[PDB]
């Protein structure tokens, strides 16, 4: 088991940038991976997760419209899309592996890759 | 109930289901007892669902006695009511919709 | 009363095949079911197959079933153990039961054979 | 199960009533019914001393009583005596995709 | 051609779409073909034929039952009463053949 | 009839047999063409077990489903073909805790 | 972060700490509760993923429980590489979604 992020760094706001995880170790494409961002603070709020080979989930009631999640399985690779990029969206952020039993979600986030860091 | 609760993988040839807290399902399997329990309730059913063709109708009739053979309904927190005849058909248990009689 | 009488007692080099028959007298053969239970001398009893005759279908274990051959031919009240791949742990106490009671449905194991040993080394 | 849940040995005292326990699942005893016992001398075949849950046959003695409570079945030897040294096994029905019958254990009583 | 001299006969094609419709009319068939459905019918007989049926991973073998009459009153009226009943092979009560439990 | 109103108010309570009591009414034009095979079946293997030629692969056209299903659904009602003058053709359904019975009765005529 | 827990909270070497993770019927009564460590500068770990389940590399002092719709996380025998920040989750079925915690500070003198 392996994710290693990319696509960050330092975005002038009003552009847009995906950022991309790549997974290792395993490739039955049967995967419940989710996307978490953190500002500065240490503050982990949950952004949101896609099915294995589906359609994706939406975010929380805190606010919405603006995060989308593609997944390439060819490649088995998770991205994220913000629709804008405001000064407030500058964090790191985790991609994590679930998989999936019966097509349920057990085992939420036990494998975490390394932060990628946005600053905006 | 499990000490072992999510670290099995998927089992293939079920015939039991049984609930041992409000969270964890324990499928009574050829390889043991499989635990599992997902990250919400209202999910055990997509769990449990996958093995009701292999219940048996002593099985079912001591999993509620006292619903007199009538079929049973999964909840969606794993809990068993007596069915109604409106009910969904994939969610209930013991009912058919073919009879598989064969002659000798 | 229903009488079974099995075959003799066997030596079987490793990767060889065995072909225990039993015979049963006194008692409807078709209708009641038979059944073959093996035990290791350091283990228990184990069911592992039988056969209801002229049902068309056998029943096998999960342990046994690329192994264990049941065939229910010939006219009399006899049947026919086919087992290949022969290992150390095949070596054991072998019996034949059938039941008297209830018909076609395995509930009771009501007469047993005098046995037979199987010794593979 | 595999196998039913049974003890190694029990050893009860002549002249007294002892109990052997059998604890399986709900899908094998307790669901089904036909908790059937078995008894073996170490040079004979195994005999049938009960079958379905209390049914005793006229061939074997009349003080043998088994009884099943919930997943949990007993049998109780009363007044014992030289002759019940022996390994006594539980069996039942099942629903299991495995195999058709399951065989406890067995027990080795001795007097 | 004793088997096939009343296979044909207007009663054995009338009955089945008579069966079959709220309404017949007050007479369908002559007194010859009733002399001749009283000449080749039995007065009674019972037949019990076996079948299995498939019971979650087991199975449950059952008996159908079926019994005739068949009778020519005194104003040459032809009757064949038919009962069919389902039996478990060894008397078992909540079986799946009584009690399929089916949805339609 | 089936007494809906309190069958279904207690959760884990049942009366015997709800289902069939109380199940959806088959349509017409797959009960009458039911209640004709069956007809035709029986009618058939009555005229060869009169012959004595004792031809039983037409119990074999019987349909378990459709039968127990006619007996599920003639148990609360019972259909005839009645003409206003005098019965042609009707059926009763019989069901019990060990037996689920069948019963009708065609009549023709000649007056 | 709809639960509610603590700021912060202090130790020492060898010592048990007790963190509260809060919440209503929503989110705790009805889903599961799964805890995550972060130690700093590294990605978040995963402490305990059901009510009271560990996963392999987590040592047996790391033990989680359940009140109602509230949870806790036990540390006992409190050593320096405990000193992490701590976060609760738990599912939501009336926003349907993941909700985490605040956040707690577990500090080791």
């Amino acid at each position: 088991v392996h994710l290693e992020e990319s696509g960050g760094g330092l975005v002038k706001p009003g552009g847009s940038l995906r950022l991309s995880c790549v997974a290792s170790g395993f490739s039955f494409s049967d995967y419940y991976m989710s996307w978490i961002r953190q500002a500065p603070g240490k503050g982990l709020e949950w952004l949101s997760y896609i099915s294995p080979s589906g359609s994706p989930t939406s975010n929380a009631d805190s606010m919405k419209g603006r995060f989308t999640i593609s997944r390439d399985n060819a490649r088995s690779s998770l991205y994220l899309q913000v629709h804008s990029l405001r000064v407030e969206d500058t964090a790191v952020y985790y991609c994590a592996r679930d998989n999936t039993v019966f097509g349920v979600v057990t085992t939420p986030m036990d494998h975490w890759g390394q932060g990628t860091l946005v600053t905006v | 109930c499990c000490e072992f609760i999510n670290v099995n993988h998927p089992p293939e040839r079920c015939y039991d289901f049984k609930m041992c807290n409000r969270f964890t399902v324990a499928l009574r399997c050829p390889d043991g007892e499989v635990c599992y329990s997902p990250e919400k309730t209202a999910e055990i059913r997509g769990i449990v669902t996958t093995m009701t063709h292999s219940l048996t109708r002593q099985v079912v009739h001591n999993k509620l006695t006292s619903c007199n053979y009538n079929p049973l309904y999964l909840e969606a927190d794993g809990r068993i009511r007596c069915g109604k005849v409106n009910d969904k058909a994939q969610y209930l248990l013991g009912a058919a919709g073919s009879v598989p009689y064969r002659w000798i | 009363q229903v009488q079974l009488v099995q075959s003799g007692a066997e030596v079987k080099k490793p990767g060889s095949s065995v072909k225990v028959s039993c015979k049963a007298s006194g008692g409807t053969f078709t209708d009641y079911a038979l059944s073959w239970v093996r035990q290791a001398p350091g283990q228990g009893l184990e069911w592992m197959g039988g056969i209801i005759p002229v049902l068309g279908t056998p029943h096998y274990a999960q342990k046994f079933e690329d192994r264990v051959t049941i065939i229910a031919d010939e006219s009399t009240g006899t049947v026919f153990m086919a087992l290949s791949s022969l290992r150390s742990d095949d070596t054991g106490m072998y019996y034949c039961a059938r039941g008297v009671t209830h018909p076609y449905y395995y509930y009771a194991m009501d007469v047993w054979g005098q046995g037979t040993t199987i010794t593979v080394s | 199960q595999s196998a039913l849940t049974q003890p190694a040995s029990v050893s009860g005292s002549p002249g007294q009533s002892i109990s052997i326990s059998c604890t399986g699942t709900s899908s094998d005893v307790g669901a089904y019914d036909y908790v059937s016992w078995y008894q073996q001398h170490p040079g004979k075949a195994p005999r049938l001393i009960i079958y379905d849950v209390n049914k005793r046959p006229s061939g074997v003695p009349y003080r043998f009583s088994g009884s099943k409570s919930g997943t949990a079945a007993s049998l109780t030897i009363s007044g014992l005596q030289s002759e019940d040294e022996a390994v006594y096994y539980c069996g039942s029905y099942t629903s299991s995709s495995a195999f058709f019958y399951v065989f406890g254990t067995g027990t080795m009583v001795t007097v | 051609i004793w088997y096939l001299s009343g296979r044909n006969q207007t009663i054995l094609q009338r009955m089945p779409q008579t069966a079959s419709k709220p309404s017949d009319g007050n007479v369908q068939i002559s007194v010859e073909d009733a002399k001749i459905f009283g000449a080749h019918m039995v007065p009674k007989q019972t037949k019990l034929l076996r079948f299995v049926v498939n019971d979650g991973t087991r199975y449950q073998m059952c008996v159908m039952k079926l019994e005739s009459w068949a009778h020519v009153f005194r104003d040459y009226s032809v009757s064949f009463q038919v009962r069919l009943t389902f039996t478990e092979a060894n008397n078992q009560t909540y079986t799946f053949c009584t009690h399929p439990n089916l949805i339609v | 009839q089936c007494q809906r109103e309190t069958a279904e108010k207690n959760d884990y309570y049942r009366v015997p047999h709800y289902w069939d009591a109380c199940s959806r009414a088959l349509p017409d034009q797959t009960r009458y063409k039911y209640v004709e095979q069956l007809v035709d079946l029986t009618l058939n293997y009555h005229y060869d077990a009169s012959h004595g030629l004792d031809n039983f692969d037409v119990l074999k056209r019987i349909n378990v489903t459709e039968v127990s299903l006619l007996i599920s659904d003639f148990r609360r009602q019972n259909r005839r073909g009645g003409t206003n003058k005098r019965t042609t053709f009707n059926a009763a359904g019989s069901l019990a805790p060990h037996a689920r019975s069948l019963e009708f009765s065609v009549r023709l005529f000649a007056n």
